[PDB]
């Protein structure tokens, strides 16, 4: 019968469109994934630059209080309160400045981690599409083979596929 | 790690759907499968390519297997019979042996795909 053949052909058409659609959905995700993945790479790199500056500053604060303890042994005997209250004030200049760049590193890192976490979600969404993609492709291929086996030529197959 | 579900496709849609003819038809029903080979092909190198699924690490279902010459021509096929309910992995392994044998009788050198080596 030429009716069972057109019915399968129509059903092939349905599965192929579904597969083209899931497949486009999949690749959209893949492209958003690879993109934010580069952005993450640029953030990590900027964080690395934050890290080395912060390093410098930390090993300078520890260098300006490693001598400011021994030089509260010449300035122990005083005790000025317009001059003695002033020599730990540049210790406060240095602390407020490590703190400030810490605040800035931590806001970058907070943004990076949230972004990384968003891309893991995209990866899950893709990974979730696979079983339907696989099933659909296979089933679309079985319809195609059944039509070949019943005498359909490539040109007719191609018309049902819409290609 | 191991999915324990995949659909392996050696062939493009174009290969699966291409029109082909046997100069000297040889055809045999192998359970639920159909095996086809051109009795006129001789002294060629042939590659068996297939589309099929796996579960576990094992072949589950054949969708289609076609035999290609080095020049890309189709000279044999294994396929499910459209009438009928399906087949097992074993029908599949037997149909392949039967086809390789048929092509070797005529002095063809027969290779199978890597996906086939691996699961089938």
């Amino acid at each position: 019968k030429e009716d069972s053949v057109e019915a399968v052909g129509a059903q092939l058409k349905v599965y192929h469109q579904q597969y083209q659609d899931k497949s486009r959905e999949y690749d959209q995700l893949y492209e958003e994934y690879t993109r934010t993945s580069q952005e993450l790479q640029m953030k990590r790199t900027a964080i690395e630059a934050f890290n080395e500056t912060i390093k410098i500053f930390e090993e300078q604060g520890q260098t300006q209080e490693k001598s400011s303890k021994e030089y509260l042994e010449r300035f122990r005997r005083e005790g000025n309160e317009k001059e003695m209250q002033r020599i730990l004030l540049n210790s406060e200049r240095l602390k407020s400045r490590i703190a400030e760049i810490h605040e800035s590193r931590t806001k970058l890192e907070q943004e990076l981690r949230a972004q990384a976490s968003d891309n893991r979600e995209i990866d899950k969404r893709m990974n979730s599409l696979k079983p339907d993609l696989m099933q659909l492709r296979k089933i679309r291929d079985q319809y195609l083979v059944w039509l070949t086996q019943k005498g359909a030529r490539q040109k007719k197959i191609n018309e049902w596929l819409g290609i | 790690s191991v999915p324990a579900s995949r659909y392996l496709t050696d062939m493009t849609l174009e290969e699966m759907s291409r029109d082909w003819s046997m100069l000297i038809p040889k055809q045999k029903v192998a359970g639920p499968l159909c095996i086809r080979m051109d009795q006129a092909i001789m002294d060629k190198n042939i590659i068996l390519k297939a589309n099929f699924s796996v579960i576990f690490d094992r072949l589950e279902t054949l969708i289609l297997l076609r035999a290609f010459t080095e020049e890309g021509a189709i000279v044999g096929e294994i396929s499910p019979l459209p009438s009928l309910p399906g087949h097992t992995a074993e029908d599949v392994k037997n149909a392949v042996g039967v086809l390789i044998g048929g092509l070797e009788w005529n002095d063809n050198t027969v290779r199978v795909s890597e996906t086939l080596q691996r699961f089938a």
